[PDB]
């Protein structure tokens, strides 16, 4: 009731209905509903085909003049062609460290041109998520549960059933689940198996962290154009200092929002071991940082002030956490298929809330008396399985016999 | 890969997909002036 | 920072043998190697085990120490053994190496030959422990011979040997 | 199941490149670190590094400013590229995998058979013989001579074996 | 070969052969053939006249 079609999406009705079943206790699972599965499927359609009628950037791959925080842009210098099919032009562009490689100094190429050409993201759609509801069809029905204490598996004796889902934001992140739902009563920890190390953790908080970002650098954007009606918006001139990118959580929330984790993880785990944190230990830059985006471009936090604390069983300070800029998008891991990113002129801030961990446990013994638990990601279906963990897709048969004192005449 | 620059490679083809324009001579491929073909993977 | 083992473990055929790692803050697998051969897991943890690994192996870790024992050793498994510890800086590392060999046949006393020439040769045979020194150079990784021992060769002497020394 | 192959040189120059390459059999190319590792005799097993099918690589410390990993997932396959190598750079050659996520309890699956390359100064030299009672050969390249004692590697890169009767 | 013609497009190319180059045949029995071609004629002598 953009990226994100609203347009295919039929309009709702302005009141929704949820008719309270009584007596009703329906086993659910989280963990195997077909309704994150059709999600992901259905965010992949619907990002792959506001990319078509965008600009291909197979013309530029070709050999880059580069030229020199300290050392994260590049200054390059290449050759391009003309609307004109005659002539050329000697244009120059800022890239960063990440996304060029090195020819084999001063000679090199575009990360993706031996694999595929990037498509460029149109710079009048928007990145940002809008909430869509995912509604039944007909003969069918959307049962919600209401306990507030579920943890995802087995029996919910409150179910009721409801027209459509609420407003579910496809917002994708790593290590954090920004702008989320959030609990209602205490803080959840679901996991499909808590003895296997090999699952992954979703912690769910009650109360919001607040994070604020900043990218201090004054950009300028100019559009260098490549033929008839195709252009290419690269980066110009930097206008004052240039400062790395950092966004900020707030130290006396994070303290005790931990401590609230500890004490519901010190549940399934005992009474008396140590709960430890540490900062990766991924190999990719998705996994390893926190992978997000702020105001249309995608940021790289290095988190790991925020996960670094030993937790024994017995105010004005903010956590700085700088932030890495990429621009060549890898988005869903198939290979062959990029995205270049436009820059984005001023200055770009973050205002988010972090709703929810994913965590995941390092074993090693069998009675352990300390856990160590690291920050994962990877998997994008995870973000979405935290959403739809009330609800469960059942079809109507509407059929019955039964044994009654009459006969027909 | 880079398209400001070249390579000068060689292949083995047959007689009966490639004709003449007119030490060595000049050869084209069949269908060079009917339509451009789509390699099988 | 350094991962230590002991260079090498002898049993005997029947008996159990232990390789201690050292040094080590993280979980730690054990990888087997084997002459010519492609190098195997054989406890992917401090203490699980993969699928084909029979039950001979099991492992254990304590503070900052994992060992690996092997119950009834045999003909086979007569091999290199390798730690291997995740590390924040460097992603991966690896142990020294722990050689675990089976006494099959009983000791025998090598035989030193040293001749004149300006080149002096000394010429070590048929010795079932092949962990020999030569003192006075190169030497030679002690190879197997066609009867089951080994031989050893030095160029330019007196040899050690487990309990006994040869000086010619 | 996925099946990995090493091909290579096996004699290399001293101060050169030294190139392998590991192709792949079955599976797909996403979601996986593959990786270099090599088994010398003289320090046992190494890592070298790794690489994504992103582009993203990450290369040993050690050997850090003189290799070069890289993909082509077009015809599933990788290849290694050390630069200035020495005479102590000689070892069995191994690729193989990792799954993608966290390598705190990552173990390397998918192992080839193993590469052999050398590294040696290639000074053909014909063999000296000298009788001692029993003969010997001073100086030859390369391996190997029939006559039975095993050869000697040098350090000057020429070998050296010896017989008695 | 592969000779790469753009960013990720390749063209499978014939190289060398070993050995020697000889031509691509299709061998048919005879006998059998012969027997084939019999039971068609008589069918064929059937239809069309005798
Ligand atoms: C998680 O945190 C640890 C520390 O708590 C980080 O490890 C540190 O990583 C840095 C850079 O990667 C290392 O600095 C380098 O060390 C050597 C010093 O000999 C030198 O080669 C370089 O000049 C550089 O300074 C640092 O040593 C290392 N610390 C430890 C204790 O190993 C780690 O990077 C973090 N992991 C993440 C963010 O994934
Ligand atoms: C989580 O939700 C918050 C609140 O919706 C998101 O912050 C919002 O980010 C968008 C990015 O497009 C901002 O819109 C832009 O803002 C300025 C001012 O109008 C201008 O550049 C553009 O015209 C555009 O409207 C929006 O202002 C901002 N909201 C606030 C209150 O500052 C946040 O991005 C979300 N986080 C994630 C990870 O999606
Ligand atoms: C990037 O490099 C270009 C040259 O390729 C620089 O542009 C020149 O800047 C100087 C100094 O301001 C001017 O005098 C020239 O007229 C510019 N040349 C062109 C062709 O525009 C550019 O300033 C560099 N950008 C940086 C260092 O941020
Ligand atoms: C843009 O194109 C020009 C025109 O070709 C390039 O300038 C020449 O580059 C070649 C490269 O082999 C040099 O040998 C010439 O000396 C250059 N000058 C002239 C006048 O021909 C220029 O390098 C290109 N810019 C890039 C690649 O960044
Ligand atoms: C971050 O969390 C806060 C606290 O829950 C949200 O503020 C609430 O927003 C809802 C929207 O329906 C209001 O009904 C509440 O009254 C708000 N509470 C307070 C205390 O202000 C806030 O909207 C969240 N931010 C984002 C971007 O989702
Ligand atoms: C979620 O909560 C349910 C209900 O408590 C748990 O289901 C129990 O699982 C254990 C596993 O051994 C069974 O023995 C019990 O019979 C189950 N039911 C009850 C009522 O206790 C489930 O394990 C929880 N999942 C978590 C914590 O991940
Ligand atoms: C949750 O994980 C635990 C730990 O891996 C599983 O318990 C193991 O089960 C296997 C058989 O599947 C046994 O061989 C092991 O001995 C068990 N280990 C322990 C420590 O008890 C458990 O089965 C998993 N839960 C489910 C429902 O599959
Ligand atoms: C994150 O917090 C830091 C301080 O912890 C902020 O940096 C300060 O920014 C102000 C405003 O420009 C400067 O006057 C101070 O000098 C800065 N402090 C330091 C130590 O450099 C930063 O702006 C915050 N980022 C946000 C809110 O996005
Ligand atoms: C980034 O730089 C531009 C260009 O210098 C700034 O735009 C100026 O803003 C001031 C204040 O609003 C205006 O009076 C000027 O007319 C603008 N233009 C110029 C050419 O000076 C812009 O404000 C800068 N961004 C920030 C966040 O400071
Ligand atoms: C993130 O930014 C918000 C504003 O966007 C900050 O909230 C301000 O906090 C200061 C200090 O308490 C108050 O004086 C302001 O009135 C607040 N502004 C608003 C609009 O509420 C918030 O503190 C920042 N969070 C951080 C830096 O962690
Ligand atoms: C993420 O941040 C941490 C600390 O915020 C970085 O660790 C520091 O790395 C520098 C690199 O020069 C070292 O000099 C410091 O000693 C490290 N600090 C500590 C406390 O160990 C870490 O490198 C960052 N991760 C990156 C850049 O990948
Ligand atoms: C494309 O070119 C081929 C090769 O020249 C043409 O094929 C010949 O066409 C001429 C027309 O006079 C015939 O006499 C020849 O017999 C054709 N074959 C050969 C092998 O030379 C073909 O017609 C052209 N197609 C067009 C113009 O549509
Ligand atoms: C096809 O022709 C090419 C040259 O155009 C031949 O390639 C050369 O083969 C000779 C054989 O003696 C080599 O010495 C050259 O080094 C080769 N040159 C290059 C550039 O590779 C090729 O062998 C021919 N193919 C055949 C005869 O099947
Ligand atoms: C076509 O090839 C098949 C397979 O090689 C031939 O079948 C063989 O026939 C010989 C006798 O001519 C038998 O001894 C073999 O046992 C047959 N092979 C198998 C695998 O059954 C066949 O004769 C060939 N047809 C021809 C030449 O017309
Ligand atoms: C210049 O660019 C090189 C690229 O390798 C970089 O290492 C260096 O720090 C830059 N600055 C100077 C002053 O050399
Ligand atoms: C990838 O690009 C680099 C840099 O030009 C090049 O050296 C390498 O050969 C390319 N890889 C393939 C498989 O073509
Ligand atoms: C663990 O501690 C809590 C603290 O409230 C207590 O209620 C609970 O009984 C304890 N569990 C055991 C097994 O002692
Ligand atoms: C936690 O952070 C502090 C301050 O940033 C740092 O000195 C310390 O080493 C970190 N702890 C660990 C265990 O790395
Ligand atoms: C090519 O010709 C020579 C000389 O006739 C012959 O000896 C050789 O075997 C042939 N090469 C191959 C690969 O068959
Ligand atoms: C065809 O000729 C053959 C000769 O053997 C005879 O048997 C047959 O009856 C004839 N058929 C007809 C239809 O005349």
């Amino acid at each position: 009731d953009n990226v994100w079609a609203t347009h295919a999406c039929v309009p709702t009705d302005p009141n929704p209905q949820e008719i309270h079943l009584e007596n009703v206790t329906e086993e659910f699972n989280m963990w195997k509903n077909n309704m994150v599965e059709q999600m992901h499927t259905d965010i992949i359609s619907l990002w792959d085909q506001s990319l078509k009628p965008c600009v291909k950037l197979t013309p530029l791959c070709v050999t880059l003049q580069c030229t020199n925080m300290r050392g994260e842009l590049k200054n390059c210098s290449f050759n391009m062609t003309t609307e004109l099919r005659d002539k050329k032009q000697k244009v120059y562009s800022l890239f960063y460290r990440l996304d060029v490689v090195q020819i084999n100094n001063k000679e090199y190429r575009l990360i993706n041109c031996n694999t595929s050409a990037c498509t460029q993201a149109c710079p009048k759609v928007s990145f940002e998520p809008i909430p869509i509801h995912y509604c039944a069809p007909a003969g069918f029905a959307i049962l919600k549960c209401k306990d507030k204490k579920f943890n995802g598996t087995g029996p919910c004796p409150s179910v009721s059933t409801v027209q459509c889902t609420h407003g579910i934001k496809p917002v994708v992140s790593t290590q954090l689940l920004l702008n989320g739902s959030l609990a209602e009563e205490e803080v959840m920890i679901r996991s499909e198996n808590i003895t296997n190390n090999a699952k992954n953790i979703l912690v769910q908080f009650n109360t919001p962290v607040q994070i604020n970002c900043t990218r201090p650098n004054n950009n300028t954007r100019k559009s260098i154009r490549i033929g008839p009606g195709q252009a290419f918006y690269a980066t110009g001139d930097i206008i004052g200092d240039i400062r790395q990118a950092h966004c900020n959580v707030s130290k006396a929330t994070w303290n005790e929002t931990l401590g609230k984790v500890v004490k519901q993880l010190r549940k399934h785990f005992g009474n008396n071991t140590i709960i430890r944190f540490a900062n990766s230990s991924g190999g990719d830059l998705e996994v390893t940082t926190h992978s997000f985006n702020c105001g249309g471009e995608f940021f790289y936090c290095n988190t790991s002030g925020l996960f670094n604390s030993t937790w024994i069983s017995n105010s004005n300070d903010s956590i700085t956490l700088p932030c890495r800029i990429k621009q060549i998008i890898n988005m869903w891991q198939r290979i062959g298929q990029c995205m270049y990113a436009p820059p984005i002129q001023g200055v770009i801030r973050c205002v988010s809330n972090i709703t929810g961990l994913i965590l995941t446990r390092d074993g090693g013994s069998t009675n352990s008396t300390t856990e160590t638990f690291r920050p994962g990601g990877g998997d994008m279906r995870d973000n979405w399985r935290s959403e739809l963990y009330k609800y469960k897709v059942v079809k109507i048969e509407p059929l019955g016999v039964a044994p009654t004192r009459c006969k027909r005449r | 890969e880079l398209r400001d620059k070249k390579q000068k490679v060689y292949s083995l083809f047959y007689r009966l997909d490639v004709v003449q324009i007119n030490s060595n001579k000049e050869y084209r491929l069949i269908n060079c002036n009917t339509s451009a073909c789509t390699q099988a993977c | 920072y350094e991962l230590t083992q002991p260079p090498s473990v002898s049993v005997s055929p029947g008996q159990t043998a232990t390789i201690t790692c050292s040094g080590a803050s993280t979980n730690v697998c054990w990888y087997q190697v084997k002459p010519g051969q492609s190098p195997e897991v054989v406890i992917f943890e401090n203490y699980k085990r993969p699928s084909g690994i029979p039950d001979r192996f099991s492992g254990s870790k304590s503070g900052s120490t994992a060992t690996l024992t092997i119950r009834g050793t045999q003909a086979i498994d007569e091999a290199d053994y390798y730690c291997q510890v995740w590390d924040s800086f460097s992603t991966f590392v690896f142990g020294s190496g722990t050689q675990v060999t089976v006494l099959g046949q009983p000791k025998a006393n090598p035989t030193v030959t040293l001749f004149p020439p300006a080149t002096l040769v000394c010429l070590i045979s048929d010795f079932y422990p092949g962990a020999v020194t030569v003192a006075w150079v190169e030497t030679t990784t002690p190879s197997k011979q066609s009867n089951n021992k080994y031989a050893a060769s030095s160029y330019l002497c007196q040899v050690t040997h487990e309990g006994s020394t040869v000086e010619k | 199941q996925v099946q990995l192959q090493e091909s290579g040189p096996g004699v290399v120059k001293s101060s050169e490149t030294l190139s392998l390459t590991c192709t792949v059999s079955g599976g797909s190319m996403g979601g996986t670190y593959w990786s270099w590792l090599r088994l010398s005799p003289g320090k046992g097993l190494e890592w070298i590094g790794y690489i994504f099918h992103t582009g993203e690589t990450n290369y040993s410390p050690s050997l850090k400013g003189r290799v070069s990993i890289s993909v082509d997932t077009s015809e599933d396959q990788f290849s290694l590229r050390l630069r200035s190598v020495t005479a102590a750079d000689t070892a069995v050659y191994f690729c193989a995998s990792l799954p993608r996520g966290q390598l705190v309890n990552a173990y390397f699956r998918n192992w080839g058979r193993g590469s052999l390359v050398s590294v040696t100064a290639a000074s053909t030299k014909g063999p000296s013989v000298f009788p001692l009672l029993g003969c010997l050969v001073k100086d030859y390249f390369p391996e190997p001579v029939t006559v039975t004692f095993p050869a000697v590697l040098q350090s000057s890169g020429l070998y050296s074996l010896s017989s008695v009767v």
